[PDB]
């Protein structure tokens, strides 16, 4: 695997791509 | 956090491991 | 609903989520 | 106008909704 | 057809949009 | 080449063909 700069939805597939059936929580900073 | 190292800088799979249930 | 930062081929995803069945028009200045 | 505003500054989905058919 | 900014994740769909059953080769430069 | 053209500048769905097998 390589490492990746991600920003945005975009990320949030990576976040489905890796996670998948076990769900994830998208936790930014506001 | 991942939202800002993954956007600041790069992360890598294995770091996104963390976040999954 | 949250204020949203939208630029590309992003954006127009977002068109079609709000709008779907009704249809959009993607206007751009040129 | 919208893709200019989004892009430029923020909008909300509230706008979006002035662009459906 | 119009000219396109494109990069990342966003361009291999473009790839795709494009070239489709042929398949194509992605190579960037690192 | 391809990826660093059509993102540090424009690039055209005609060039994007040279890349299909
Ligand atoms: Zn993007």
């Amino acid at each position: 695997f390589v490492n990746q700069h991600l920003c945005g939805s975009h990320l949030v597939e990576a976040l489905y791509l890796v996670c998948g059936e076990r769900g994830f929580f998208y936790t930014p900073k506001a | 956090g991942i939202v800002e190292q993954c956007c600041a800088s790069v992360c890598s799979l294995y770091q996104l491991e963390n976040y999954c249930n």
